[PDB]
């Protein structure tokens, strides 16, 4: 189906420790591929996915150039933003940006991504257009002002609408065979007795690619999203993906209930019941 | 491929 | 400031005397800095690996730590997480069944 290509940046200061750290990861849906770390002790653009090792030394020498560029470039934007808020050179501060481009199964641009935030809340956006900003206070003004004088607008789009998709659409081809294959998750209910009244019906969902799923439990065919605990969808740590569904039922009720799983590695929705 | 980002904040 | 949530489980079912990897899972928290400790019957495990920070599309962070271990019926597995937000490391038992 469609996918998608993001970086996520953090820059972190950290007064009277050194200079602010930078991170940056590189993901292709939910597969990470790359990793700069400012205090790595030779920080360098690293492979995290195999399909991506075939890239040659120019493409590693590029991307830890970028990297260390935008080190130094995140270390001038956290001391703008300081002043910005007017804020203590005493503090820790937080900015992050991700980015990135969206394509659908023909590998045709939907749509591209821009986005920042500064101690965790909403800085700065590139609108859907890919050609204006939205900023969030009148700090981010100042910025957006910046930024238009620029025209940085124009280079996010010629860089979305390009590179980005051309590089996704490689890397989709090279790893194909992990990227563009969806596991479907291995089900199963539980049934872990409360007290004389009730029990827990758990739903799990196992092994999953990518993390896109949908769980729900319905009673006589009524959704019961008020009353289902779900767990985050959390990693397994070989690709795939983990979730569970819960619903506290009385006893001797178990078999009106009934769980529901989505999710693209399936060939068909399933229904699932709890089977003593 | 990531972006060359030089405009600061 | 925003919280961890924490989730402590293994990358496969777990069966006695058969090794697995033990996660524990710290999501939805901000800022970043975050220490965790996998435990195994309170004492603090040695060899415990960790993901490359990222964030979700609410700006919060999110980490995977992990260990191998072999779970038993008798041994108590744990993972212990210290952030900003929290007065006292937060100690969250791993549960064979969550």
């Amino acid at each position: 189906g469609s996918h998608s290509m993001r970086y996520f940046y953090t820059a972190m200061s950290r007064p009277g420790r050194g200079e602010p750290r930078f991170i940056a990861v590189g993901y292709v849906d939910d597969t990470q591929f790359v990793r700069f770390d400012s205090d790595a002790a030779s920080p360098r653009m690293a492979p995290r996915a195999p399909w991506i090792e075939q890239e040659g030394p120019e493409y590693w020498d590029r991307e830890t150039q970028i990297s260390k560029t935008n080190t130094q470039t995140y270390r001038e934007s956290l001391r703008n933003l300081r002043g910005y808020y007017n804020q203590s050179e005493a503090g820790s501060h937080t900015l992050q940006r991700m980015y990135g481009c969206d394509v659908g199964p023909d590998g045709r641009l939907l749509r591209g991504h821009d986005q920042s935030a500064y101690d965790g809340k909403d800085y700065i956006a590139l609108n859907e257009d890919l050609s204006s900003w939205t900023a969030a206070d009148t700090a981010a003004q100042i910025t957006q002002r910046k930024w238009e004088a620029a025209r940085e607008a124009e280079q996010w789009r010629a860089y979305l609408e390009g590179l980005c998709v051309e590089w996704l659409r490689r890397y989709l081809e090279n790893g194909k065979e992990t990227l563009q294959r969806a596991d479907p998750p291995k089900t199963h209910v539980t049934h872990h007795p409360i007290s004389d009244h009730e029990a827990t019906l758990r739903c799990w969902a196992l092994g999953f690619y990518p993390a896109e799923i949908t769980l729900t439990w319905q009673r006589d065919g009524e959704d019961q999203t008020q009353d289902t605990e779900l767990v985050e969808t959390r990693p397994a740590g070989d690709r795939t993906f983990q979730k569970w569904a819960a619903v506290v039922v009385p006893s001797g009720e178990e078999q009106r209930y009934t769980c529901h799983v989505q999710h693209e590695g399936l060939p068909k929705p399933l229904t699932l019941r709890w089977e003593p | 491929n990531q972006k060359l980002i030089a405009n600061a904040f | 400031q925003r919280t961890p949530k924490i989730q402590v489980y293994s990358r496969h079912p777990a069966e006695n005397g058969k090794s697995n990897f033990l996660n524990c899972y710290v999501s939805g928290f901000h800022p970043s800095d975050i220490e965790v400790d996998l435990l195994k019957n309170g004492e603090r495990i040695e060899k415990v690996e960790h993901s490359d920070l990222s964030f979700s599309k609410d700006w919060s962070f999110y980490l995977l730590y992990y260990t191998e271990f072999t779970p038993t019926e008798k041994d108590e597995y744990a993972c212990r997480v210290n952030h900003v937000t929290l007065s006292q490391p937060k100690i969250v038992k791993w549960d064979r069944d969550m």
